[PDB]
């Protein structure tokens, strides 16, 4: 089957030129065709026949194609522009439409300020309580950057099973955030005196607890 | 026939940085508009057709913009090969008409010069002529002042100067300056000195011989 | 089924349909653009039009035609000949000699209003138009 | 103002059939082909299938030939895409895409995408427990509350507040793959604590897959 | 691989007629839907399009000057020439030969723009006779010295019309070179020196010749350069 190479990653810094290149053995006589879809959103055309812009796509993007490699670069990268970059290329007579497998474009804003997690930490409900199970929800918002570790204590021990927690997400002011839940039996929220949610950040720890009689 | 207006003239701008080149056609020429870039010496190289595709083999921080008369060129990163002129050129209709074109140079830090000088050949000085040559060597930028003191004598009228293209590698310049005498009033003086002046001087530097 | 009042873009032995205007797109490079003009100024039509294409016809002619884009870089408003021409009885025929597609149509009558129409054949990387004007004798 | 619109989706089990429809506006629907295209969770974009203006030529991919088919009605401006003897590998958004021109070249203009899920895992519904405020994690003079939804299976899952007519304050977090399988997530809204005995807050809930409709009450405790 | 070059006279006397020839390798002229056009560039100006020639022998002129320009072509030999009557110092230039594309006005035509030059030629409008240039050593001495390497050079003279080539030790020595342009001397006569920097250890052991060649003088110097005594 004809395919379409490219590189799975690329990471740049904010104002450079982000080059990704898509390789064919049909190139050479084939126009390539470039597509950018942001998460969550439906992709869209940023360049079409190797080189040309539709109309409403900033001079930033460009296109060209020299022998079997085609590349897609981006001057002036911003942080708006983190997506999936494919490639595409097609023949009617051969019979192939093909994507390429695609590159993610990463921005690495370059020194970056920092910001302390915000916990929120909720007790088991009253409704929970009477289906004889019990869930501890602890919501880890607003950090940066977003590479954190969480822990639970029983009174002084840390719990070592049923604990699932969430990994990092950024959030629309481009902040991070991230949850953990523990289940428990209701026997075993009654029997302790107090269960903590520890969240570590750069070394910094910011914990709260709740404790059973409420 | 159809007017091709090219802005601007000149162009400065260091490695790595973004420059745009626009052209604005008489009439409206469709999209057949191209870019050229030539060397110093050499024919000049198609870079862009139909106003946006690039011709193969061309770096990929070359692109275009077309529209109905205004056109665009644009280098994403400047590399120290790039220094040419940049001409447009429509190919719509006869006659092809191209546009003023567009100089553009490399900017760098400041590098002093290296002065040498050259005494006359004795060969050269077997006929009747006699040539001094001041050598500025790998500076940047290309304006400095050269001046011939014989004796102490400031020259003026009797000297002419070359200068070279920007390096390919290190965009730097380099110039020559011949003190033009007979041979007559060559053996008339002993002490021969340019005096370069140049920004990466902190004072100007004088090179000199004395004949014999 | 002799003389077709169009333009070939093929290369190979045409024996079937001969061409009035014949441009080979595998002579010229990608840098280069094959403009092939067609024009039919007569009371009354009753000429076989059509095209010959190594490549790939867009849109589908001559069903359907490009309106003809002045200026700007190609075509983009795809209309129908029936439409473009306003006459209700027109013949379309295909043929294909190897990989080359032969598309044409058939005019009979007078035209009602002068008009034109862009089809374009795509072979790799190089575009090759092909316009028709039709006049209406007025 | 070229606008598709994907529709059919749902969760099916592995051989199941199901017929995807794709509502175009703005255009000439008639004259331009339409592709189809999906995106699975991990891999990348994968073409799948394309049709003429008229249905003259159709084209599949080598992954989806005997189980899918197009078509198309012109007359109401639709496009079908018809899926058979669905795999587990067929769980993917499904995009329609207007052509470049009448066949099938590149596609231009995509919707917005319908989310297929083809599992033989069981579908199941969440459960909705009210997060009560009260003087617990003072928020600076404000107060905290939510719900949580627990155990439940496919995603997605929407939440909103007040029927939407609350939104300032309000953070959904993303879900977490828990090791049971089942999935859950927590919304939790910031308010001032002084209209903690006059105003109502109602924790929408919906999981179309168990078709599902929650709306639990948060009272202070 | 198609190749264009130019060939003719690089001196022409005023009111006289410049001719030149672009000679086609790698291609058939009378097998191309292209045009073979004429495009030059006096010194320091921009580029003009004089006019172009199919393989018919059908010519396009740029409309100011077609009384005196003649283009033509020989399919026989992938060849076609150009005819420049009453030349002027006007119409010293560096002249190309290119392959280009029609006009939109046509029927059937290529639209193309010039992508395939000649390496071109320059041809001087002058009453001046040709003269040969003189090749002196720019000595290496105390003077010369900075950093542990050297700088040497040829000083070519009195030389008329344009252009002389320089090159060191056969085309073997390219690094660190200096070719300066050549100068307009007071005499009416062109004058250029050619420099290179090299290591100052290798001083009397390596030979440094530069060759300098002047072809419409039918002149070609190897100087040998070394140290004054
Ligand atoms: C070449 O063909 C004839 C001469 O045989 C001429 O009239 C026609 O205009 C030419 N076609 C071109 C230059 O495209």
């Amino acid at each position: 089957s004809y395919e379409l190479t490219q590189p799975p990653s690329v990471s740049v810094s904010p104002g450079q030129t982000a080059r990704i290149t898509c390789s064919g053995d049909a190139l050479p006589k084939k126009h390539a065709y470039w597509y950018q879809q942001k998460s969550g959103q439906a992709p869209v055309l940023v360049i079409y026949d190797d080189s040309k812009r539709p109309s409403g796509i900033p001079e930033r993007f460009s296109g060209s194609s020299s022998g079997t490699m085609a590349t897609l670069s981006i001057s002036g990268a911003q942080v708006e522009d983190e997506a999936a970059y494919y490639c595409y290329s097609s023949d009617t007579s051969a019979n192939y439409w093909v994507f390429g497998g695609g590159t993610k474009l990463t921005v690495l804003v370059l020194g970056q300020p920092k910001a302390a997690p915000s916990v929120t930490l909720f007790p088991p409900s009253s409704e929970e309580l009477q289906a004889n199970k019990a869930t501890l929800v602890c919501l880890i918002s607003d950090f940066y950057p977003g590479a954190v570790t969480v822990a639970w204590k029983a009174d002084s021990s840390p719990v070592k099973a049923g604990v699932e927690t969430t990994t990092p997400s950024k959030q629309s002011n481009n902040k991070y955030a991230a949850s953990s839940y523990l289940s428990l039996t209701p026997e075993q929220w009654k029997s302790h005196r107090s269960y903590s949610c520890q969240v570590t950040h750069e070394g910094s720890t910011v914990e709260k607890t709740v404790a059973p009689t409420e | 026939d159809i007017q091709m207006t090219q802005s601007p003239a000149t162009l400065s701008a260091s490695v790595g940085d973004r420059v745009t080149i626009t052209c604005r056609a008489s009439q409206s020429i469709s999209s057949w508009l191209a870019w050229y870039q030539q060397k110093p010496g050499e024919a000049p190289k198609l870079l862009i057709y139909k106003a946006s595709s690039l011709q193969s083999g061309v770096p990929s921080r070359f692109s275009g913009s077309g529209s109905g008369t205004k056109f665009s060129l644009t280098i994403s990163s400047l590399q120290p090969d790039d220094f040419a002129t940049f001409y447009c050129q429509q190919y719509h209709s006869y006659p092809y008409t191209f546009g003023q074109g567009t100089k553009l140079e490399i900017k760098r830090t400041v590098a002093a010069p290296s002065v040498f000088i050259f005494p006359p050949s004795d060969e050269q000085l077997k006929s009747g002529t006699a040539s001094v040559v001041c050598l500025l060597n790998n500076f940047y930028p290309r304006e400095a002042k050269v001046q011939w003191k014989v004796d102490n004598a400031l020259q003026s009228g009797n000297s002419q100067e070359s200068v070279t293209e920007q390096d390919s590698k290190d965009s730097t310049y380099s110039l020559s300056s011949t003190l033009t005498l007979s041979k007559a009033d060559y053996e008339k003086h002993k002490v021969y000195a340019c005096e370069v002046t140049h920004q990466g001087l902190s004072s100007p530097v004088t090179k000199s011989f004395n004949r014999g | 089924k002799k003389v077709i009042h169009g333009c070939n873009f093929s290369s190979n032995v045409s024996s079937k349909y001969t061409f009035t205007d014949s441009l080979d797109i595998s002579l010229v490079d990608d840098s280069a653009h094959i403009s092939c003009n067609v024009h039919l100024s007569e009371p009354k039509y009753n000429h076989l039009v059509g095209l010959n294409c190594p490549g790939d016809i867009i849109p589908d002619c001559f069903f359907q035609v490009y309106q003809p884009e002045s200026e700007e870089l190609e075509p983009s408003n795809i209309v129908y000949l029936d439409s473009q021409i306003n006459i209700g009885d027109i013949e379309y025929y295909e043929d294909a000699e190897g990989d080359d597609k032969i598309k044409l149509f058939l005019i009979v009558g007078s035209v009602p209003k002068t008009t034109s129409f862009t089809c374009i054949c795509k072979k790799d990387k190089k575009s090759a138009y092909m316009t028709v004007t039709i006049d209406s004798a007025g | 103002q070229v606008h598709l619109v994907e529709s059919g989706g749902g969760v099916v089990q592995p051989g199941r059939s199901l017929r995807l429809s794709c509502a175009a506006s703005g255009f000439t629907f008639r004259s331009y082909g339409m592709h189809w295209v999906r995106l699975a969770p991990g891999k990348g974009l994968e073409w799948v299938t394309a049709i003429w203006y008229d249905g003259s030529k159709k084209h599949f991919a080598d992954s989806v030939k005997g189980r899918f088919t197009i078509s198309r009605d012109n007359s109401k401006n639709t496009l079908y895409l018809q899926m058979s003897s669905l795999r587990v590998e067929d769980t993917a958004v499904y995009y329609c895409a207007r052509d470049f021109a009448h066949g099938a070249f590149y596609p231009v203009d995509w919707g917005r995408g319908t989310l297929v899920t083809v599992s033989s895992a069981s579908t199941k519904g969440p459960s909705v427990f009210p997060l009560a405020p009260s003087s617990k994690s003072t928020s600076g003079g404000t107060a905290a509350l939510g719900c949580l939804v627990k155990d439940y299976f496919p995603e997605p899952v929407t939440v909103s507040w007040n029927s939407g007519a609350l939104t300032s304050g309000v953070h959904t977090f993303p879900a977490v793959l828990q090791s049971s399988g089942l999935y859950s997530l927590s919304s939790v809204v910031t308010v001032p604590s002084s209209s903690l005995g006059t105003q109502t807050y109602i924790c929408n809930v919906n999981h179309k897959p168990s078709n599902t409709k929650v709306d639990k009450k948060v009272e202070p405790k």
